[PDB]
């Protein structure tokens, strides 16, 4: 049964259609594939990663595959319905200031990241785009196709998967290995972008994002990140003085600014972990994170 | 359960089959993280 | 910000708290660059700086002020 | 930070550019000790042409209360629980481009009586 | 597995696996009887135990195919391909689908799940066939891949004993210095894991238990005593009872290895001819 078209995408098409199994309207995602190519991989590789990871993780802050149908050539995926994407709401001029709602979004993201990190899954790309908010207002990561698992035995690692607008310096420097800290850097960019309501760092690719990262935080010292010069892809930019976090984004939370600085630290080990962020004073503060019941809802 | 930081003889040993590579270390692959990754999969299940 | 209406009396007055003969003498005529207020106000300069510095000159060196005005 | 009642903050360069919304802006600056780098008033510096941020969702905000065009510009600090709900925290009054905190009745009387006794 | 999501799929007893294979073969036989093309208890129909023997020969052949794979092959990918084939065959009758084509589909899916991402033309290049046949085979792999995803029930992730075995070997060296030649013990443990992969014990037990069994087999082979390791294992949840349960599983695992034998070539040749006869008969799908 098809009730409505939730969104149009080349990779896959989203439909606001009630499930045949359940009368209540549910989010349905249908993969789009072409048999025209002489050589084909069958199910899309990104789609294959997204379906297995979604089945593996069951969490309030992680979207889950309730049911899926492979009997048809097309694959239909059943997910909890989400009222609107987070990115459109953020880019829209806020009617009021919602700092506790911003705190709630970050807390949900950290709890969801902690659950996948505990399962050992790594999310390669985190951004306001490809993020969905339900009527409940719980934050869920819509796409796990970007996410790639990492293992102790050496294996091929995807690079430049993270968005050009929000990319870790090590990924820009083409570091062979990736870490949980890279996800924290992406969360720090999202938190800074959330306060601004516009992307914190513009990325045009070709190391343009790396130049912007150097301009905002100053040039990283050799002590700040070990063997940065040793890495095969290394570029030296002009020695910018840097902008204090409370000048780029006017915000200077007593604990929020410290958390933002830890997320923006160049070294992954120095960068604050998701578990430390859960225990961070800013989250445990007199302002209370929104449960999502009072979260603003369009129409 | 196995801690992310061993804080034990395993952390003191600091030894891996691939040992330590400077290019790999800067990107990730901390010796404690690699040991923890193997231990968590090894300790998975083991009970009914 | 942090700064008040300027730091209060310090340094030279501390030196001045002496007796009979102990205080330092006056400074020499620094004939070079100084920093009064915020401007450098360095010495050795003219009265009317030539318009050639900073702008074009549409008037020849004859400059019979009365005729050119 | 010792006593907010006993602090005054100014900027002669800002004094020529001063009247109504200008006052809100000067207060909004940052370095003014009264202005908080946390709360909601920091996020209005981030927002643009906002016209109702204090109501629907709430928090610590600073709003002009009474204004005389040349010099007098009084500011009030409110903490809103919800739209149409206002709780006044304090009042900071700007005389001649000089910001002071409005003294309490009882606190001022008591301290000055202690000076007299 | 603490992550789980495969614990429901894993079957505790070998007898349960055998009954499931029998019902799947019987279901195909019942559908053929409903068609009326072939009578019940037809000679062409293949018994499930005979089908299992043919699968075991093919499982050994799949290991040979993985060894001759043109690109370097990850051990985890080899385990994933074998696991996918056995579960697909558990779900549906062996006679209905040719094992070699299903194994090629499983290997391609195994590379994608483990991020090996071998190219489909490169996989076709490793296979030796007529070029028109290779293109037809690639189309068959795509149709089988859709069927395999339905059989997987959207559970691509697999738990492999190799990763726990690496962790166990590191733990053994740090916990006790008594053991000697640990790297040689690791090599023998890996060989034991390969024998378990051929057996259905991989489905029967969790990967961590299989990895521990491989370490124990290596210690017995070298004559090293793991009684000190057993005492640290005894100091865990359930106390002594948990250790005793693990020892019972180890004894049952040895019994499974001794019971398993390489399939007779002559019987396999008869089974291959019968499988070809089943393929010669046409199901004709559904009208």
């Amino acid at each position: 049964e098809k009730l409505d078209f939730l969104g149009e995408g080349q990779f896959a098409t989203v439909y606001k259609a009630r499930d045949k199994n359940t009368n209540q309207i549910v989010a349905i995602k249908k993969i789009k594939l072409g048999h025209r190519s002489e050589a084909k991989d069958g199910i899309n590789r990104t789609a294959l990663r997204e379906i297995k990871l979604l089945q593996e993780l069951s969490h309030p802050n992680i979207i889950g595959l309730l049911d899926a149908f492979g009997h048809k050539s097309n694959i239909s995926l059943v997910f909890d319905f989400m009222e609107t994407d987070l990115e459109v709401i953020i880019k829209d001029n806020s009617l009021v200031l919602t700092p506790s709602h911003i705190k709630a979004y970050m807390l949900m993201t950290l709890q969801g990241l902690e659950y996948l990190h505990q399962h050992w899954i790594l999310h390669r790309d985190l951004k306001p785009n490809n993020l969905l908010l339900d009527e409940n207002g719980v934050l869920k990561l819509a796409d796990f196709g970007l996410a790639k698992s990492f293992g102790s035995p050496n294996r091929a690692y995807t690079h430049q998967v993270v968005t050009r607008w929000y990319r870790a310096p090590e990924l820009l420097f083409g570091a062979r290995m990736y870490g949980v800290g890279v996800d924290m850097w992406a969360v720090g960019c999202i938190l800074a972008e959330l306060l601004l309501r516009v992307p914190f760092l513009p990325g045009d690719s070709d190391l343009d994002q790396l130049t912007r990262i150097f301009e905002t935080l100053g040039t990283p010292t050799e002590e700040q990140w070990p063997d940065m010069c040793s890495l095969p892809d290394y570029v030296t930019f002009k020695s910018f003085p840097g902008i204090p976090l409370h000048h780029i984004f006017s915000a200077a939370g007593d604990d929020l600014l410290d958390l933002i600085q830890g997320l923006f630290l160049f070294n992954p080990c120095a960068r604050i972990t998701a578990t430390q962020a859960l225990k961070m004073k800013y989250f445990s503060n007199r302002p209370g994170p929104t449960p999502g019941c009072q979260l603003p809802r369009p129409n | 359960h196995v801690p992310e930081l061993e804080m034990l003889g395993r952390l003191g040993y600091l030894n891996h089959v691939r040992a330590a590579s400077p290019q790999d270390l800067a990107g990730g692959y901390t010796s404690s993280l690699a040991c923890h990754r193997a231990l968590q999969d090894a300790f998975s299940g083991l009970f009914w | 910000a942090l700064p008040p209406p300027m730091q209060y009396i310090k340094e030279y007055t501390d030196e001045n708290i002496q007796e009979g003969l102990a205080p330092k003498p006056p400074p020499p005529i620094k004939d070079s660059y100084m920093m009064f207020g915020n401007q450098f106000q360095c010495d050795d300069l003219i009265i009317r700086p030539l318009e050639s510095q900073g702008i074009e000159r549409l008037h020849p060196m004859q400059f019979d002020h009365k005729k050119e005005l | 930070r010792d006593n907010l009642l006993g602090i005054s903050w100014v900027d002669s360069s800002w004094i020529p550019i001063l009247n109504s919304g200008s006052v809100l802006d000067y207060f909004s600056e940052r370095s003014n000790p009264f202005y908080d780098r946390t709360c909601n008033n920091e996020v209005v510096k981030m927002q643009r042409l906002t016209l109702e941020h204090l109501n629907q969702m709430v928090g610590i905000e600073y709003i002009l209360l009474h204004a005389q065009e040349p010099i007098l510009f009084i500011i009030r600090k409110q903490q809103r629980q919800s739209p149409a709900q206002v709780i006044p925290l304090a009042d900071y009054y700007i005389i001649a481009g000089v910001i002071y905190q409005a003294p309490d009745l009882g606190s001022v009387i008591n301290s000055r009586v202690l000076t007299a006794v | 597995h603490n992550s789980s999501q495969k614990r429901h799929w894993t079957f505790s007893s070998e007898e349960q696996l055998a009954r499931l294979r029998a019902d799947a073969n019987r279901k195909f036989r019942c559908k053929a009887v409903a068609n009326g093309k072939v009578l019940p208890n037809d000679p062409v129909f293949l018994e499930p135990h005979e089908e299992m023997t043919l699968c075991k020969y093919y499982e050994k052949r799949l290991l040979e195919f993985c060894s001759v794979f043109k690109p370097a092959m990850p051990r985890s990918v080899v385990g994933t391909a074998c696991m996918y084939f056995k579960r697909f065959y558990l779900n549906n009758s062996v006679m209905e689908y040719h094992p070699r084509i299903i194994m090629l589909t499983c290997a391609f899916l195994a590379c994608k799940v483990d991020e090996f991402n071998v190219s489909s033309p490169q996989f076709v290049g490793n296979l030796r066939e007529s070029p028109l046949g290779q293109e037809k085979a690639l189309e068959q792999i795509l149709e089988y891949e859709l069927l395999l995803i339905q059989q997987l029930n959207f559970h691509l992730i697999v738990h492999n004993p190799y990763r726990p075995f690496e962790g166990f070997l590191i733990d053994l060296k740090t916990r006790y210095p008594i053991l000697e030649n640990p790297e040689i013990l690791r090599k023998t443990a890996d060989d034991f894991l390969n024998r378990i992969a051929l057996t259905d014990a991989y489905l029967l037990y969790t990967p961590s238990q299989i990895a521990l069994t491989a370490i124990l087999s290596s210690a017995s082979r070298a004559g090293i005593t793991m009684e000190s390791y057993l005492s640290e294992s005894l100091m865990l949840k359930e106390n002594r009872t948990c250790l005793s349960q693990l020892l019972d599983i180890m004894k049952s695992m040895r019994n499974l290895v001794k019971k398993y034998e390489p399939p007779r070539s002559e019987e396999v040749a008869v089974l291959k001819q019968k499988l070809e006869r089943c393929h010669s008969a046409e199901l004709a799908l559904n009208v």
